[PDB]
């Protein structure tokens, strides 16, 4: 025994709600934050044995990292994401209009609410101001709500080195070149037949399996719950397909209560 | 000639002839799952008989993941009269709303 043929962290860690949770970046190019905070929340939980469980705000990494992480809603770097984690912290924050934690995500999808639907979902508009103020009623104040990381490393371009990391430590962030047919994806082990390059995109790899004889990574997107399989998808594994094995990064949380 | 339309001209009436090209170019960040589309979430023209349409994406010059670029719709008008191009910046499997950024232009032949 070293390593299973099928793995899924959701069902390996039942008592950690977040690992099942699919956030939604709205119209910003911020998945770079989303992939980090999502694994981070998962890791925090896993590395306390579900004794601490928290939705880490992406609004936080999104709004207060400035240029050291990139450009906000105009795009960013996962690895910079994680040491911003380690060196400042990141607060609790949840979904658009959830009123969970300190900074809820402040950008929406586009259907449901109209009153001050506030910054709408226009072209390449600005990122939100870095606010550093907790939502009214949310209790522990801004700087005491911060969770820190220990470090941030990259995983090497290895398949075996990623399955190791995920199984010992929980989900990671990574990224891959998105091409046209990707959005067209509805189920299966994605593989690019066509389309031009769309850009790179950050994601969260939680698991792996073989289906129809095709080996694959289980990835979670940040495009809501009605994309793909309930927000989730699969991508061919073992071939560095679209860079999916190339750029993987993770941390270990600073657990000092 | 090529007629060049952008976000500043949402809801204009551009005069054109049969077969001149119209670059309609607007910001689009596909990494968010939002592209620009005719009704129904397709990039094809609703009426291939009134006008014919192609589009392309142009990523940005950056390594930032989640950097956004520019979509072009190369609309050629194939028939006389007036033509609403109605695009909507949305997520196809999810569909438009009151809150979706919208773009239109009116193409007038002859």
């Amino acid at each position: 025994l070293k390593l299973p043929a099928s793995f899924d962290a959701r069902e390996q860690w039942p008592q950690c709600p977040t690992i099942k949770e699919i956030r939604d970046q709205g119209s910003c190019g911020s998945a770079w934050a989303f992939g980090a905070v999502e694994a981070i929340s998962d890791r925090i939980c896993i590395h306390t044995n579900a004794h601490v469980s928290v939705e880490v705000s992406a609004e936080d990494l999104l709004t207060c990292c400035g240029s050291m992480c990139g450009d906000g809603c105009n795009g960013g770097y996962p690895a910079e994401a994680w040491n911003f984690w380690t060196r400042k912290g990141l607060v609790s924050g949840g979904l658009y209009e959830s009123h969970v934690g300190c900074r809820p995500y402040s950008i929406p999808p586009c259907e449901a609410h109209v009153n001050g639907a506030r910054p709408p979902c226009t072209g390449e508009g600005d990122t939100p101001k870095c606010s550093k103020i907790c939502e009214p009623g949310y209790s522990p104040t801004y700087k005491q709500d911060k969770h820190y990381g220990y470090n941030s490393y990259s995983v090497s371009n290895s398949e075996k080195d990623i399955m190791a990391e995920i199984y010992k430590n929980g989900p990671v962030e990574g990224a891959f070149s998105v091409y046209s047919d990707f959005l067209l994806y509805k189920s299966g082990v994605y593989q690019h037949v066509t389309g031009e390059m769309m850009g790179g995109h950050a994601i969260r790899i939680l698991g792996w399996g073989v289906e129809n004889g095709t080996p694959y990574w289980l990835v979670a997107n940040s495009w809501n719950t009605d994309w793909g399989d309930n927000g989730f998808f699969k991508i061919l594994r073992g071939q560095d397909h679209c860079g999916i094995e190339s750029e993987v990064v993770a941390g270990i949380p600073r657990t000092d209560q | 000639m090529s007629h060049k339309v952008t976000k500043a001209h949402n809801g204009a009436t551009l005069t054109v002839a049969v077969g001149e090209l119209v670059e309609i170019q607007l910001p689009s960040n596909p990494t968010t799952g939002f592209a620009w589309y005719f009704e129904g979430g397709t990039k094809e023209s609703p009426n291939e008989s009134m006008f014919t349409v192609e589009n392309k994406y142009f990523p940005p010059d950056s390594k930032l993941l989640g950097a956004g670029g520019t979509e072009h719709f190369h609309v050629t008008v194939k028939a006389a009269g007036t033509h609403a191009v109605n695009l909507t910046y949305m997520r196809p499997w999810t569909g438009p709303s009151h809150d979706s950024e919208r773009f239109t232009v009116y193409l007038k032949a002859n």
